RNA sequence: AAAUUGAAGAGUUUGAUCAUGGCUCAGAUUGAACGCUGGCGGCAGGCCUAACACAUGCAAGUCGAACGGUAACAGGAAGAAGCUUGCUUCUUUGCUGACGAGUGGCGGACGGGUGAGUAAUGUCUGGGAAACUGCCUGAUGGAGGGGGAUAACUACUGGAAACGGUAGCUAAUACCGCAUAACGUCGCAAGACCAAAGAGGGGGACCUUCGGGCCUCUUGCCAUCGGAUGUGCCCAGAUGGGAUUAGCUAGUAGGUGGGGUAACGGCUCACCUAGGCGACGAUCCCUAGCUGGUCUGAGAGGAUGACCAGCCACACUGGAACUGAGACACGGUCCAGACUCCUACGGGAGGCAGCAGUGGGGAAUAUUGCACAAUGGGCGCAAGCCUGAUGCAGCCAUGCCGCGUGUAUGAAGAAGGCCUUCGGGUUGUAAAGUACUUUCAGCGGGGAGGAAGGGAGUAAAGUUAAUACCUUUGCUCAUUGACGUUACCCGCAGAAGAAGCACCGGCUAACUCCGUGCCAGCAGCCGCGGUAAUACGGAGGGUGCAAGCGUUAAUCGGAAUUACUGGGCGUAAAGCGCACGCAGGCGGUUUGUUAAGUCAGAUGUGAAAUCCCCGGGCUCAACCUGGGAACUGCAUCUGAUACUGGCAAG
RNA sequence: GCCCGGAUAGCUCAGUCGGUAGAGCAGGGGAUUGAAAAUCCCCGUGUCCUUGGUUCGAUUCCGAGUCCGGGCACCA
């Protein structure tokens, strides 16, 4: 084979493609207030920028958004980042 | 495939009556048994290891006038069978269609009987079988074709059976015109004409 | 490649396009090969009636 | 995937002869022209009249009846071919191919030496069936001597037996016809009304077995080996068992295609040219002295004998005798061959304007049978006319 | 239903002989070709070369039972008009059958093809621990509400075309947030945090815009935990050559911290330490998909992976990324490369290593087959749709087997050929003739099975709404074959249509004549042939094989001719010129103790196919197939300790 | 289909491109031998392109064709 009947499922796919894109960056730079207050020293602003991500980041991987058993893996390792904080 | 050229060539070869071709000439003129063929059949015969060999091969195939390609596929089928090979090419040589028609008297020789068998004319066990390598089954009978029992050559066959032993494995009726394969067919009641050894010790070389 | 060939008859010319199996024949030093009358511009060999397979002969005719 | 020609009425094969600058290429544009307005319906168009550099190099006019058009009566395909000496080999075969042919000579010239050579071929090999054409007319200014220009004509038709006033020769202009003259488009299709009436009608063997002598051979890209030529006899559909016959091995094929001037053909008829293509075959391995054919109807032979009448000066011929031990090319059909010959017993030469039986001796052999016609030709002439008397191995 | 039949010799060195030793060779096999010959049938087989390039066709879609729509087609319905006049034209109407196209879901990543790369972290064999999923399935729970977008379409509009552009409308099982959440998720715990879908069938009651609502039934959805086919990872062993193939590595080795991952690791970033790997083979270069298994041979051993099948890689080339359960992917996307092609010159298109087909290469290869019949596969709620998947005819002596080409009979053998001692001898019962039959092929007639399921109708039972709907089964009769005028059967002449090819010096079975006269050539080796050649060419006769025949190559045997099986070395080719000595190999004898080696034991496993053992069936065979055995080993663990090994003592 | 070149003794080379074609190298016969080599003595080859033509005369000039090499050319 060289060619197919049909080329309608690339452009369902490109469709996809670009409605992924569009909220997959949206969840991804918020994280940016958990180590910007990561950075700021303190637990009580890194916890209150995490407790803005948990919605977040279990909702990613629920979600299509980057999908499977994603979400477990990344709330449990932003806990033991902000855990080395007092 | 069947031998179609001249059939006391053969004989005369072979030194031996090999039971075909078995009407006579008259007042034996020019019957030349005991010769061999062409221009120089005057020369005394000359041996050697590999002729007896190929003599003794030729002398069996000529016996059951049999192919080559069918011997060895037959010398093949010995050697996977049990006991010992020469005995068990000669049961496959002895349970044919077209060998056991010439043992019944249908076919007073082997290419009578072959003739037989390719017009149709056997049936076994009831069902019609044209073929030569059917290997005919223990306690089974052999029944002519109401189509096939007009020829005169096998009605005068059946008479040319009279005063010639049968194998002891088979009984036929000339009557009927059918006869019963009564019983497995036995290596301790018929043999070729040569040592079984000699046969396949060329096939080593 | 030298390479032999049989019987009295020769068709070949310095750019005749042929065919060869192998011929052993060291009666004639290096010789391993045999030129296969009656293929491509090779003919067959003359007065023939013994051959009909070898020499690119065929069957003798009426 | 192509587009289908569709065999309603019969069509059939003819060809311009005469000299170079008479017109030969011009009045096969031109004749094609006016009848696809004037027949066909259409109104004076560029594309008309010019064609396309993709049909011109595949129907190199001398290979390929390159124009195929229809009229009332018949379909016509029309060949342009050599008016010089250079090349002659395609209008001496295209004589035997043809059921008439189209003299060309140009009013400013006169007949010149092909006009005098190509006349004698459809007494030689071909059909006496000629239309005649006298083209740029419209440059004499005189029609009483436009007439004397065409006494020369006359002579020349009686010359080899053709009727010098009761043959119809058309007056035209064909550049003229060609581009658009109202007069000389008016005086072009002229042509077509004495050519459906003058042959008077073709006639096909259709009912007999196969026979396609092959002229030529092509290879068509993703399909393979085609095999063309003036059908002789019989019929043909798509997927018949044929045989080929000839200067080869005797061998079966599947005719698995059939086409005629680049269109798809429900059948292949007897007196017209058709292309095979063929099962199992490669463009490397056969030749023009191929003949394609019925299965078991004609079969190879280098050796016949023949009666054979060896022509007079009057025809063109000799006026030496004709030796034994000659080796003259004979013509047959769509194929030449040249053959040893000999004569009977005592007999060292033939006298011009005489028969005699022959025996020869080809240098290939190709399918005979009697009845088969010939002519012999040493070169600068033909010498003999002839017929297979019996076939010889 | 267990089991073997398997092991060779021969020609050739000299005057002669023994031993040594090469060479030639009988046999078997190949996806083999060549040249001659050729009738019939079954089943099997057809690039094994250029991963060299392909014209043209045809090959993954589908669902109206997710949604908006109504182009096409028919119908109904209604309107309007006419003697087309109780039948007919024109129109309208998504109203219904229905469906072009659009939106949307699931699947296209399967099958089929090719074997280029790759001596491989792939593969094979056997195990290890930190993993995961289409979809099926167990179990438990759930389904709140709202918004937003937009194609089809509408209008407007550019370009030769590809390609479209501008602005407007709006639906969902589509899109998105919120609501709301477990045995869920994270968090040591407090606590915090996360989802989602409907659709369709149908009825008594009940609302009602008569649309719809409510109901029930069925089917689908979502969340979460389990199971399961499937898949991923890791680990050991095993995996061609070159050592005239000796160094390789920090881009590593080891660790620590972070990142990343489904999970795992220099995966990856950074630091710190300096290590890691190799001559029991790192590194480097050469070759090469593997394996089950196929062939050959007593087997060992060798060759070997092909036809089929399990696994792997690849799809004109090079880079990257993505959609998603899953894919730098064959059938897809961006970009680049090359070639080729169209073009209105602005611009665009494409990759048979699917299937049939073609050119080219080469020693060498089917028909742009046929088909819904049956099987698998995808979508399909089902009817249905898809399929070059699948099945099956064609072409060809390519493979294997079976069958026939007449047979029975038949001479003062008569002609003829051939040889001759000229008597005869022989070809040869061969021919003619006589007798019989037609198998096959032919011509004509008849004609099984591959067909199950599936359609509709209908009955009873169950599900349930008292009720339909829905469903399980039964019954009635409706219906389905490409191959195909089938397999097979029956009639009917009639021997009618069916033998060629190589061989005859020896090895090697077959002898005589004639010509040739070292010539033609002749063999594989030894050799032959220079005018009384079974060695040449022809002739006849003989041998052998046969619808096949010979010949060439290739592989394997013979070979022990690299010797474990199974060798020599004073001198047949051959023992180091000598010593010393590390590496490595090898080590007396006795006591105890140990158990890595060895040995016994058990359990798991190596599918199919293949072989074996024993059947079955297609008439037999080829062919197809069942059951039973087979699988030398590996993993893990239990027992023994004579012996070799270890450790300790003497 | 078209265009170009090649047809002197086995080989080579010459020869008024019309007027018995010459020489060399090699070869054949004889002698010698069972044969060959070698030697010694005698002697031949020309498809002087096939085939048709031009002429007073073809080896040599002109057409035709066959084979062989090379060029040009097409895809129903």
């Amino acid at each position: 084979a060289n060619i197919k009947s049909a080329k309608k499922r690339a452009i369902q796919s490109e469709k996809a493609r670009k409605h992924n894109a569009s909220r997959r960056s949206m969840m991804r730079t918020f994280i940016k207030k958990v180590y910007a207050a990561i950075e700021a020293g303190d637990k009580a602003a890194a916890q209150k920028a995490f407790n803005e991500m948990q919605p977040i980041v279990d909702r990613q991987a629920a979600k299509g958004l980057i999908h499977k058993n994603k979400a477990a893996r990344h709330k449990a390792n932003l806990t033991a980042q902000i855990n080395k904080l007092a | 495939a069947r031998y179609l050229g001249p059939k006391l060539k053969l004989s005369r070869r072979e030194g031996t009556d090999l039971f075909l071709k078995s009407g006579v000439r008259a007042i034996d003129t020019k019957c030349k048994i005991e010769q061999a063929p062409g221009q120089h059949g005057a020369r005394k015969p000359r041996l050697s290891d590999y002729g007896v060999q190929l003599r003794e091969k030729q002398k069996v195939r000529r016996i059951y006038g049999v192919l080559e390609r069918q011997f060895r596929n037959y010398y093949k089928e010995a050697a996977r069978l049990k006991g010992n090979t020469g005995e068990n090419l000669l049961a496959l040589l002895e349970g044919r269609l077209d060998n056991v028609v010439y043992r019944m008297g249908f076919g007073a020789t082997r290419a009578e009987a072959r003739q037989l068998v390719s017009h149709k004319a056997i049936m076994v066990n009831g069902r019609v079988v044209n073929i030569a390598s059917y290997q005919v089954s223990p306690n089974d009978v052999v029944s002519i074709r109401e189509k096939a029992k007009k020829q005169s050559r096998v009605k005068a066959a059946l008479e040319l059976a009279e005063q010639r032993e049968k194998p002891t494995w088979l009984e036929v009726d000339a009557g009927k015109m059918e006869g019963t394969f009564k019983r497995k067919p036995e290596r301790s009641d018929l043999s070729a004409d040569i040592n079984e050894h000699l046969i396949v010790e060329l096939y080593s070389k | 490649v030298t390479s032999y060939i049989g019987g009295e008859g020769h068709n070949l010319q310095e750019h005749s396009v042929i065919l060869i199996r192998g011929g052993r024949v060291k009666d004639l030093p290096g010789v391993r090969y045999h030129t296969v009358r009656g293929a491509l511009d090779c003919s067959g060999v003359k007065d023939r009636k013994q051959a009909r397979s070898k020499y690119g002969v065929k069957r003798p005719k009426a | 995937s192509k587009e289908k020609f569709e065999r309603t009425k019969p069509h059939v094969n003819v060809g311009t002869i005469g000299h170079v600058d008479h017109g030969k290429t011009t009045l096969t544009a031109a004749i094609t022209t006016v009848l696809a307005k004037t027949y066909g319906g259409a109104a004076r168009a560029f594309d008309q009249i010019d064609n396309a550099p993709e049909e011109k190099a595949r129907g190199i006019t001398i290979n390929t009846s390159h124009v195929e058009y229809d009229t009332p009566t018949r379909h016509y395909a029309h060949v342009d071919c050599p008016g010089h000496a250079d090349y002659v080999k395609n209008m001496i075969t295209g004589a035997a191919q043809m059921d008439g042919a189209i003299l060309v000579v140009a009013a400013t010239d006169g007949p010149m030496p092909q006009t005098r050579e190509h006349i004698l071929l459809g007494r030689q090999v071909g059909v006496p069936y000629i239309i005649v054409f006298l083209n740029k007319c419209d440059m004499v200014d005189d029609e009483e001597l436009l007439e004397l220009v065409e006494m020369e004509v006359r002579e020349l038709l009686s010359q080899y037996d053709f009727p010098g006033d009761d043959t119809p020769i058309v007056r035209g202009s064909a550049l003229k016809a060609l581009e658009g003259d109202a007069e000389w488009e008016a005086k072009i299709l002229e042509l077509a009304g004495f050519l459906d009436s003058y042959i008077p009608e073709p006639e096909r063997a259709i009912d007999k077995p196969f026979l396609l002598p092959i002229e030529d051979v092509f290879s068509i890209s993703g399909r393979g080996t085609v095999v063309t030529g003036r059908v002789e006899r019989g019929i043909i559909k798509v997927g018949e068992e044929v045989e080929i016959v000839g200067i080869k091995e005797t061998q079966k094929s599947t005719c698995t295609g059939v086409e005629m001037f680049r269109k798809l053909l429900d059948e292949g008829r007897a007196g017209e040219n058709v292309g095979v293509l063929l099962r199992g075959i490669k463009r490397e391995e056969i030749e023009r002295g191929q003949v394609l054919a019925k299965p078991g109807t004609i079969k190879p032979h280098t050796k016949f004998e023949s009666e054979v009448y060896i022509l007079s000066k009057d025809e063109g011929g000799r006026h030496t005798p004709f030796f034994k031990g000659y080796r003259p090319q004979f013509y047959f059909r769509t194929t030449d061959v040249t053959g040893t010959i000999e004569l009977p017993e005592g007999v060292e030469m033939v006298m011009p304007g005489d028969n005699i039986k022959m025996v020869v001796t080809l240098i290939h052999p190709i399918a005979m049978d009697d009845g088969l016609r010939f002519a012999i030709r040493e070169g600068g002439r033909t010498v003999g006319a002839g017929v297979v008397a019996k076939v010889l191995s």
